[PDB]
Order: structure tokens, then C-alpha cells, then sequence
């Protein structure tokens, strides 16, 4: 983007990660570089010693930040230390943390300077027109007495792996492939991504899955007209580069995250089709009624309605009956899939060695 | 075919035609009728043996009218051999023709100069020549006649400078024969010329026999280092129905871009979601007729 | 020189030379000694198979309408090839177009 | 592709009558209208008229 | 075609070449082997 939008030249520019290490030999320039390699308190290379040795031995003018909400963590907070810089700019979309140190931004970095209005933006078309709904999954007897008989972590997958979001899940994936739209479904929970993913013949990507396999995978959703649904977990989350998408469907999250339920919504806030007249995306957070998933819905969204949003409750989609292929519809498969459920949890002496 | 092309096709004629030989001159007319030409092709067309050629060829390419490639291909029976394809380089070619007649006028004016210093002597004796700077050397003592240095033997007169003015005619001579050639050496160098090779050169090729031997398509190798329009015409009839078909494809747009039932409606109240026209036309063609009284082997496809 | 080439047919060289000023369209391959003369009227051509330029050998295959006469052109240098299937491509794509327009019509 | 209507095409009968001369001696002699209006699309006539 | 112009000529060749010239890694999405394609270019 540098080398892209602004006159500075690639001599002027350099990079500092694991590959590339070698610094910029002119009195002023560019660098970028991680959190994760800055702070690393451990025990790094030589190399790497020598560009942290250059970094601090200069006096730094302008620091970017981005995703300045891990700023406040555990030693990504020292960064701001380390680096003795004039200028410090925090850039985010996200601006909470689940703890109370998001305000120490403001002694680290420095006070909120700007936010944006997303509604204003979005009805300027800047950002795509989002419908936010909650979709209610009323639960099966069976996995409920089975929810209410069990300990907190059984009782997160077991909320995630009921069948009627199942269900919901695949009719808005038919409705929405039928509508023309390229959809996200975010799911944090690997096993619950991956049983989804084989249940409804879409391609899965989490963080054991191989680069190129991710990024053939994304090239597919990004060109291929058969393929217009993928399932990411908490992958897509971070900052990676994914595909125009307009439909997202949640299937399961982590815990309360504001931040990672804003960050999900960002993925489907920069679609293509903002110039479109009528155009909206879409954004669907699937939860099983009567459950701690839904506290942690109310949660996560109390911050998205800071921002203007308003999350429409959904408890009855028209057209589940009349889908021909159901999925787990019939008893006898809702009940293997419950036991599945619950069953998840002196050179020559070299020759001897 | 190309104005330049048949300018440098005259000149390459001419020159053979004037400083070579007959056969030189059906070699080099078989080799600009025929771009490229391979030995078994001049063997055919020319009914000349491999050892009459031998010097013609070999004179060519010491002039450069011609030029050879070795390059080798494998025929269907396996009997491949390193045959030798000759054609022309139009650039080299002239460039050739341009050296050997400008240094051709330099040594004849150098021939004509060493003819317009003053003749000097020779001994008819001994078959040396002595100049005038060094025949004084060798007067004798009565100063008269100039004697040799190993014969004694009185000099006699040589002729150069008696002929200076047959020299100059034969220069003359040169001239106004070579004139055609100077005039195509003003026309292709005020116009531009291409580069041709023998890649180039199989471009306009007009070939030369049916069972030949020879194979014209090139190989390339490695490591060496040394559209169409297509039109829709209407009765005017049909564009209706497509504007239609455009209209139709405009509400399957809105049906793509259309508001979910759920979400443009609450679901509280919905339950929970879980498992004769030919006779009368005859009427009037007979009142028309009425009216009218009164007034009365597989290998890779590609789609192309 | 667009219209006129140097190709090989049944193994046996001789010129290729485009006929289009006649009605219809024809390919003309004269054997260059006067041994034969073959012959494509371009009306009744459906399709054409050629070889991409990274392939050694060049085949040009001429496929018609009714069992479908197979024709085999077997071409030496690649600009003949170019000038010769977007000639024959152009042409064949006129006479489809008009043989289905006369089909609707 | 391109859309040629009754009405198009003699809209270029009238502007040009030079296509109307190329029409009258080849249509209903050697060869027919949509050919023709592809070899004319392709020729250097239909460049310099536009 | 370099000496041409040194006498004075102009040469009609350019100068010749003699002068101065010149994996695969295993599949987690294993129910859809063969509907994913691939993508090499834009
Ligand atoms: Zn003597
Ligand atoms: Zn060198």
C-alpha cells in the first residue's frame, strides 16, 4: 500500500520479519514489522538483535499502529517504549477489549482522535449497508437435557453442535447461493467447523490447513461460480486477505469478543457492490435459544449497536419445510449425532545414535 | 511484393549476373525465387552435381550472397541426416556488395596512383626493378646509363605512367558499368530494410519439390548460448422480444437484489424454526379483387 | 503473402493460396511439380483444429459436415500459421453465421 | 456481437449510400446479408466511414 | 554493421549477435477433491 498509494521508493522501504531482515541504507525511510517481533522477549537471532539494536539506536518520527486494541496486551504494550517515536497513530476498527485496559490507549498512544459515523459512511456508500439479524435455534430435548447435565466446555460445543442450527445454517446457505452471494461462515469452534463443513459440502479453512491449500481455497471463492460459500474459523478473524463476500453467517464465537464480532463484520462491510442501488449484505449470528450463547450474543452485539447497528431477531425462517435435503431432520440421525457429540470428549561410536 | 524487397532482388541479380558466372547466377536466381532452399532442392530444380556446386557454394558464402543452417529434423521413416538449408541475408548481403565495390574503387585508384608516380627502371637481366630514387645509386662513372647492381647491365625503361591513361580509362569503364549497382545502394540506403534470417525467411516461401526430403518447420532448443465479429440483423419484430428479454433480465436482477421475507417482516408471531380472421382477410382480398374489376492419428485440438 | 504459403498435405509439399474473391470460398493446394491440385470450397467446413505455438510439430485438421471429411495441413513456419487460421477462422465464422441465419430464417 | 436492425441498417442505406452501391451488385449475386455485413464490419470501409 | 559507419557509409544491418547479446502439499478438504480448481491466474 505504501509502495502503491505514496512517491517512496523501495530502497526508502524495508521489512522486518522472519524472512526479511535487511534494513534500509538511506538516513530515512520506511519499516514495517510485527508486534510479535518487536516485543519478542525471548531469545532472538543475531540478525534480528542487530535490526532491533538499529530500530531503538534511531530516532523514530511517525509510528503506525495497527489493530491498536493488542496494543494494551501483555508486552505488546512495551512497543510504544522500545520504539521512541514523535508521533504515535493508532489505526483500528475495533477499538474494545473484554478487560478494562482498552483506556490505558490513551497513555500509551494518546487520546481518541477520530471515529467514524459507520452509518453515515454506509448511507454515503464508503461501507457496504449491513442487515444484522440474530437468528434463534430452538433446541432439541435431547441436547438440551444434555446441555443442563454437563460442565461449561461440553456445554459450548454442545450448544454449537445442536441441530437446528444446522438447520437454519444450511437454509440460508441455499438461499443465499440461490440469491448470488459469496458467504462467510464464521466459526470458532474447529470440530463444529469442520462437521459443517462435511455436512454441507463446503470448503473449511482454520489454522492446521496448509498456506497454499487457504489461499487455492480463497482463489476458488474469489472466481469460481460453484464455489460461493466458505467456512473459516478464527483464522478469518485476524488480518489475512479473504474475498468480496456480502452474506456471513456465525455460527459460534469466542465467549463475549466485541472485538471479534466487529471484526467478523468488517469482512462483509467492504463489499464490491456499495455502488449497486439496493444492494445490502448480510449478517446472521446463528444462536441456540435458552443457552449462555445467547448472553454472550447480547454481548458481543452490545457493541455493534454502539455503532448503529440494530440486530433484527429472527426466530422463524419461511422455507425450512419446503427445503428437499434437511440436515439431521430425522430422530434416529439427531440421536447419532448427540452420541457423536458426546463422545468427543570418537567418530565410530556415532552408529548406535 | 515489397518495393525494397524487389530493389535488393535486382541488385543481388545484377551483381551475379555481372561479376559470376552462369550457374552462380541460376544458384543465386533459385535462391531469391525461392526463399529457403535446402541441397536436395537445388539438386532437383537444377540437375547440378555436388561436386559442380561445390565451388559455387563455396563462392557464395565466401561473398555472403548466401548463407547456410545445419539444422537436423526427424523424418517419419528415421533416416534423419544434418542437411544444410541455404537462403539469403538481404542486410549482410548488401552490406557485402557495398564493401567489395567501395574497396574495389579504393585499390584501383591505389593501382592508378602507384601507375602516376614516375615509371624508374628495370633490369631485364636479373627481372628486378630499380625506381629513379635508387637508379642514381647505380649510374656509372660516365654518367650516362644506369647499371645494375648484379647483372652491370644498363637499365631499360619501364611503362608505368605510359599507361596512366588506359588506367584511367578501364576506371571509366568500372564506372558507368557499375552504375545500376550505385544507384540500388542510393535507393536501399535512403529506404529501410529488415533484418531477415532464415526464420524470417520461411515466411515467403514458395517450395520447391513434392517428396522432399527436406523439412521447412523449425525447432527451437534450449540451452544453447552462443477477435472474430459476430452481428445480429432483425426484423424489427423480435427486437420487441429483446427488449424484453432485457426487461426480464432486469426483474431477475431484482429478484437477485430482493429484501429477505425475514428480514422485511417480523417472525415473532410465526412458529419456531425446526424439522374468423382467414375468412374475413378472404372477404376482403375478394372486395379488393371486386374493386379491382370495377377499375378494370489425434493429436492436441484447439478451438479456433 | 497473407493469402499465399508454403505447407504440407498428405506428407507432400505444395502451396497453399487463398480463393476468396469466388464465391464461395476456397483453399487451393497445388502440388509444385504438377502432380495434383486439391481442393477446399469453404461452405461446407464445420470446424478447425489447430496446434498451439509451444507444440513442435504443426498440424492444421479441417473438419466438414455430412461421416466428416477430415482434411490434414501440415504448416512449416508460424506467421503462415497465424495469416492462414484467422483468414480460415474469420471466413468459417461468416459461413456459420449465415448458414444459421438461414436455418432461422 | 453486435444489434443490426431493419430501421439500423437502413439508417446506413441512407447515410451512406456507398454501402447501399455495395449492397445492390453483391446481395442477390454472390454472396448474402449477414456475411456481408461481417465482411464489411471487418473491412477498412467501415473505419473510415466512422 | 559497426564499421560501416566508421567509414563513413551508412549500414543498412543491425549489429549481429556476436557483439554484445545475452510444490505439493496434502489436502485437508478432502470431500471435494475435484470440485475446487485452480487458479493460476486472476
Ligand atoms: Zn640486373
Ligand atoms: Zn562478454
Amino acid at each position: 500500500q505504501f509502495l502503491q498509494w505514496c512517491t517512496l521508493q523501495p530502497e526508502n522501504c524495508a521489512v522486518f520479519t522472519s524472512d526479511n531482515k535487511e534494513m534500509f541504507q538511506t538516513e530515512s525511510g520506511l519499516v514495517v514489522s510485527t508486534y510479535s517481533m518487536v516485543a519478542n522477549t525471548r531469545n532472538r537471532s543475531h540478525d534480528s538483535q542487530k535490526v532491533m539494536d538499529f530500530l531503538t539506536g534511531r530516532e523514530w518520527g511517525f509510528i503506525i499502529l495497527d489493530e491498536v486494541h493488542v496494543v494494551p496486551a501483555a508486552m505488546f504494550r512495551r512497543v510504544v517504549s522500545t520504539i521512541a517515536a514523535h508521533a504515535k497513530l493508532g489505526l483500528t476498527a475495533t477499538l474494545v477489549r473484554e478487560d478494562d485496559k482498552i483506556g490505558d490507549l490513551n497513555f500509551l498512544i494518546g487520546p481518541k482522535l477520530y471515529e467514524a459515523n459507520w452509518m453515515e459512511l454506509s448511507q454515503k456508500g464508503h461501507i457496504a449497508n449491513v442487515q444484522c439479524a440474530e437468528v434463534w435455534c430452538p433446541m432439541t430435548a435431547e441436547f438440551y437435557q444434555e446441555y443442563l447435565r454437563e460442565t461449561a466446555r461440553k456445554r459450548m460445543l454442545l450448544y454449537i453442535m445442536n441441530p437446528t442450527k444446522f438447520q437454519a445454517c444450511q437454509f440460508l446457505i441455499q438461499y443465499h447461493e440461490r440469491r448470488g452471494d459469496k458467504i462467510i461462515v464464521f466459526s470458532d469452534n474447529v470440530y463444529a467447523l469442520q462437521e459443517y463443513a462435511l455436512k454441507m459440502g463446503k470448503p473449511f479453512i482454520y489454522g492446521s490447513t496448509p498456506q497454499q491449500e487457504r489461499m487455492n481455497i480463497l482463489q476458488n471463492f474469489q472466481y469460481n461460480d460453484q464455489i460461493n460459500t466458505i467456512f473459516l474459523s478464527k483464522v478469518g478473524d485476524t488480518s489475512i486477505d479473504l474475498p468480496e463476500a456480502t452474506c456471513l453467517i456465525q455460527i459460534s464465537s469466542h465467549y463475549g469478543s466485541r472485538r471479534q464480532e466487529a471484526q467478523r463484520l468488517g469482512r462483509i462491510l467492504r463489499a464490491k457492490r456499495r455502488n449497486d442501488e439496493g444492494f445490502n449484505a448480510f449478517f446472521y449470528s446463528l444462536v441456540s435459544k435458552d443457552t449462555q450463547e445467547m448472553y454472550y450474543s447480547t454481548k458481543r452485539q452490545a457493541f455493534l449497536v454502539d455503532q448503529g447497528y440494530a440486530f433484527k431477531v429472527i426466530t422463524h425462517l419461511h422455507g425450512m419445510e419446503n427445503i428437499p435435503n434437511l440436515a439431521y431432520a430425522s430422530p434416529r440421525e439427531r440421536r447419532e449425532l448427540l452420541q457423536e457429540v458426546l463422545l468427543k470428549n570418537h567418530p565410530l561410536i556415532r552408529k548406535m545414535y | 511484393d515489397r518495393p525494397i524487397d524487389d530493389i535488393v532482388k535486382n541488385l543481388l541479380k545484377f551483381v551475379v549476373r555481372g561479376f559470376y558466372g552462369g550457374s552462380f547466377v541460376l544458384v543465386l536466381d533459385a535462391i531469391l525465387f525461392h526463399s529457403v532452399l535446402a541441397e536436395d532442392d537445388l539438386k532437383q530444380l537444377l540437375s547440378i552435381n555436388k561436386t559442380e556446386l561445390g565451388p559455387l557454394i563455396a563462392r557464395l558464402r565466401s561473398d555472403r550472397l548466401i548463407s547456410i543452417h545445419k539444422q537436423r529434423e526427424y523424418p517419419p521413416n528415421s533416416k534423419s541426416v544434418e542437411r544444410v538449408y541455404y537462403y539469403v541475408k538481404y542486410p549482410h548481403a548488401i552490406d557485402a556488395i557495398k564493401w567489395k565495390v567501395h574497396q574495389v574503387v579504393q585499390r584501383l585508384k591505389d593501382d592508378l596512383d602507384k601507375n602516376s608516380e614516375p615509371n624508374g627502371y628495370m633490369c631485364p637481366i636479373c627481372l628486378t626493378k630499380y625506381t629513379q630514387l635508387e637508379a642514381v645509386q647505380l649510374l656509372n662513372f660516365d654518367r650516362t646509363e644506369f647499371l645494375c647492381s648484379l647483372c652491370d647491365e644498363p637499365l631499360v625503361e619501364d611503362d608505368s605512367g605510359k599507361k596512366n591513361k588506359e588506367k584511367q580509362d578501364k576506371l571509366n569503364r568500372l564506372m558507368d558499368q557499375i552504375q545500376p549497382i550505385i544507384d540500388s545502394l542510393k535507393k536501399i540506403d535512403d529506404s529501410r530494410i529488415e533484418e531477415n534470417t532464415f526464420e524470417i525467411a520461411l515466411a515467403r516461401l514458395i517450395p520447391p519439390q513434392n517428396q522432399s526430403h527436406a523439412a521447412y518447420t523449425y525447432n527451437p532448443k534450449k540451452g544453447s548460448t552462443m477477435a472474430t465479429l459476430h452481428i445480429n440483423i432483425t426484423t424489427a419484430s423480435d427486437e420487441v422480444a429483446q427488449r424484453e428479454l432485457q426487461e426480464r433480465q432486469a426483474e431477475e436482477k431484482r429478484k437477485q437484489n430482493a429484501v429477505p421475507e425475514w428480514h422485511k417482516q417480523s417472525t415473532i408471531g410465526k412458529t419456531a424454526l425446526g424439522r374468423e380472421e382467414r375468412e374475413n382477410e378472404k372477404t376482403l382480398n375478394d372486395y379488393y379483387a371486386a374493386l379491382a374489376k370495377k377499375q378494370a492419428l489425434e493429436d492436441e485440438f484447439e478451438d479456433v | 503473402m497473407s493469402h499465399s504459403g508454403a505447407a504440407i498435405f498428405e506428407k507432400v509439399s505444395g502451396i497453399i493460396a487463398i480463393n476468396e474473391d469466388v464465391s464461395p470460398a476456397e483453399l487451393t493446394w497445388r502440388s509444385t511439380d504438377g502432380d495434383k491440385v486439391h481442393t477446399v470450397v469453404l461452405s461446407t467446413i464445420d470446424k478447425l483444429q489447430a496446434t498451439p505455438a509451444s507444440s513442435e510439430k504443426m498440424m492444421l485438421r479441417l473438419i466438414g459436415k455430412v461421416k466428416p471429411q477430415r482434411h490434414m495441413f501440415s504448416f512449416n513456419n508460424r506467421t503462415v500459421m497465424d495469416n492462414i487460421k484467422m483468414t480460415l477462422q474469420q471466413i468459417i465464422s461468416r459461413y456459420k453465421d449465415a448458414d444459421i441465419y438461414e436455418e432461422k430464417r | 456481437n453486435v444489434n443490426l436492425s431493419r430501421e439500423k441498417i437502413l439508417n446506413i442505406f441512407e447515410n451512406y449510400p456507398i454501402v447501399k452501391k455495395a449492397y445492390t451488385d453483391n446481395v442477390p449475386k454472390n454472396f448474402k446479408e449477414p456475411e456481408f455485413w461481417a465482411r464489411f464490419f471487418s473491412s477498412k470501409l467501415f473505419r473510415k466511414l466512422r | 554493421p559497426r564499421k560501416l559507419q566508421d567509414l563513413g557509409l551508412k549500414p543498412a544491418s543491425v549489429d549481429p549477435a556476436t557483439i554484445k547479446r545475452q510444490r505439493k502439499g496434502k489436502i485437508t478438504n478432502t470431500h471435494m477433491t475435484g470440485i475446487l480448481k485452480d487458479y493460476s491466474h486472476r
